[PDB]
């Protein structure tokens, strides 16, 4: 963690700065929307070379039947192609192409290795929150995860669902959404920490709103914890 | 008098593809599939026109799709390798202690997969080296480019290293200032 | 001035 | 290494006399064999090798798709043409002309001269030689139009001779980027 008068300093973007339906799409992506999560999958199926397509991945969905995962490089694809894999991200439809025409959805990262990644016991990720420096008590069940090397995405998609349920993070100022700013640190000990401005999301649609997860970052679950600082200023 | 070409391709098993426009043999622009952004040859072209990169991304989805079909109907007959022709060249008559740029024109080759590497006295380089996507020709093979900037000398000898699948051994092309 | 691409079609299945 | 399979797709716009005449030529190629194509001058798809068959009969069926592929001469070819007209068609850069000898020699022992135009665009170029004001169509061996790919050309028109003192050679170059042909003279 750190001081809320110093994290209070860094130049986070504001909710002020959000052009159009963007906000509603963060509340869309994070709160209402569905998201992938299905263990032991496979494939060396792609569209272009930075991707991996999961031919016939969705079963009982009114539109899609394929989910195409977008990585930064072939390099990153070679770690997961044709190997046992687990997904856990927020997918989408508008713009997306590569799978069965019109019936395909896109994602960004959220992929971990399967073999030897299950934990002996479900890991409850400890979250420390701050509502104007004034720490608040957020339950342990909030962020769970069974993987050892969990993806930064899998944890975030969850915490980002709490901040909505508890603080209406993405609801307009009208529909009471006091928080004008907020950050989120995924705290690991033996590795560099992951920092995510809560309103520093670029673009208006899911296609960019999800890019943050394109590097497909994966951290070590245990010993870890989360940190959240929100600001009404 | 003039000809524009919306040429594009998808290749298996490389699972690689490309989409670019052409004006009389000069790439006008191409889409960076990965970054999903249109890349104007000369930065200038962009302060003027445009191109919804998103569009190319979708066309190619179909191409991939058409290849699968055709490959099957053709009863899995594969492409026949065709070795390129390299021809090192320069931007302008080399002048000692006067900047220049070594061109490596790869040509008349297919499929669209070729490795190129720049050697300065045997060693590799990254001195402002860029290339050009695969350009189209009337016979449907490909014509490529590679540029390497450099300040002339007699204290140096350069070479264009070109690896392709039609070649029985890498292709070396030496260039050196003559006095 | 917007460049317009030409949509590629699906072959005979 | 493994076998390769390829699919190439080209949409061609042949512009004759500016825009007064256009011809769209959609071409489908597998590996390196064009299997099916559309031609504004024919109006419909047509196979060009047995593999093309299914396709042709197909598409031409949707008179709806055909109708489009026929108007594409105005919404695509013509439209695109004027989109980049300014930086492509109009594109003009004045060449740089230079003269020098290949292998400095002891005058009058037959030599070779090389004019090195460089910087080009468009390509259509001319470069005659003139020994003492007299044009020569004899001994002007040229490398040809060399395209650099950065939107610039550079040809090298050489001339073989025998350096008699006093003779004044000159390389003239007419280019659409210059109102008056450029020139450069060299003393023997």
């Amino acid at each position: 963690s750190e001081k809320s008068e110093e994290i209070n300093e860094k130049d986070l973007r504001k909710k002020s700065e959000l052009q159009g339906t963007a906000l509603g799409n963060l509340k869309q992506i994070y709160y209402y929307n569905e998201k992938a999560k299905t263990e032991n999958k496979e494939s060396h199926d792609q569209f272009l070379q930075h991707t991996i397509l999961f031919k016939g991945f969705f079963t009982d969905h009114s539109w899609y039947n394929d989910l195409l995962v977008d990585f930064d490089s072939k390099d990153i694809v070679d770690k997961y192609k044709g190997k046992k894999v687990d997904l856990y991200g927020a997918y989408y439809g508008y713009q997306c192409a590569g799978g069965t025409p019109n019936k395909t959805a896109c994602m960004y990262g959220g992929v971990t290795l399967h073999d030897n990644n299950r934990l002996t016991e479900e890991k409850k990720v400890p979250i420390n929150l701050w509502l104007d420096g004034k720490q608040n008590t957020v339950p342990l069940e909030t962020v769970k995860t069974n993987k050892k090397n969990v993806t930064v995405q899998e944890l975030d998609l969850q915490a980002r669902r709490y901040l909505q349920e508890k603080y209406n993070l993405y609801n307009s100022d009208v529909f009471d959404g006091k928080v004008q700013r907020g950050l989120i640190v995924f705290h690991t000990s033996t590795e560099p920490s992951v920092n995510y401005d809560l309103f520093g999301a670029q673009g208006q649609y899911s296609n960019t709103l999800l890019r943050i997860y394109r590097d497909n970052k994966t951290i070590n679950s245990e010993n870890m914890h989360i940190a959240i600082y929100l600001y009404t200023s | 008098e003039h000809v524009i070409i919306q040429a594009e391709f998808y290749l298996n098993p490389d699972q690689s593809g490309e989409f670019m426009f052409d004006f009389d043999g000069d790439e006008i622009f191409h889409v960076d599939m990965a970054k999903k952004e249109t890349v104007w040859r000369l930065e200038e072209f962009g302060r003027f026109a445009s191109f919804e990169a998103q569009g190319a991304l979708a066309n190619i989805a179909v191409d991939k799709a058409n290849l699968e079909i055709m490959t099957k109907r053709s009863n899995y007959t594969p492409i026949t390798n065709v070795p390129p022709e390299v021809t090192v060249l320069t931007n302008s008559p080399v002048e000692l202690r006067e900047p220049n740029v070594l061109i490596c024109f790869i040509d008349k080759f297919t499929p669209p997969v070729v490795n190129v590497t720049w050697l300065r006295n045997g060693k590799p380089v990254t001195t402002g080296v860029s290339e050009t996507v695969f350009l189209p020709r009337e016979d449907h093979l490909f014509r490529k480019f590679h540029y390497l900037p450099f300040l002339p000398s007699t204290e140096d000898v350069y070479d264009c290293r070109v690896e392709h699948w039609g070649l029985d051994e890498p292709l070396l092309k030496h260039w050196e200032f003559d006095a | 001035p917007k460049y317009v691409k030409q949509n590629t079609l699906k072959l005979a299945t | 290494t493994r076998p390769r399979f390829l699919w190439q797709l080209k949409f061609e716009c042949h512009f004759f006399n500016g825009t007064e005449r256009v011809r769209l030529l959609e071409r489908c190629i597998y590996n390196q064999e064009e299997s099916v194509r559309f031609d504004s001058d024919v109006g419909e798809y047509r196979a060009v090798t047995e593999l093309g068959r299914p396709d042709a009969e197909y598409w031409n069926s949707q008179k709806d798709l055909l109708e489009q592929r026929r108007a594409a001469v105005d919404t695509y070819c013509r439209h695109n043409y004027g989109v980049g007209e300014s930086f492509t068609v109009q594109r003009r850069v004045e060449p740089k002309v230079t003269v020098y000898p290949s292998k400095t020699q002891p005058l009058q022992h037959h030599n070779l001269l090389v004019c090195s135009v460089s910087g080009f665009y468009p390509g259509s170029i001319e470069v005659r030689w003139f020994r003492n004001g007299q044009e020569e169509k004899a001994g002007v061996v040229s490398t040809g139009l060399i395209q650099n790919g950065d939107w610039t050309f550079q040809t090298l028109v050489m001339l073989e001779t025998v350096p008699r003192s006093g003779e004044v050679y000159t390389c003239q170059v007419e280019h659409p980027s210059v109102t008056s042909p450029l020139t450069v003279e060299w003393r023997a």
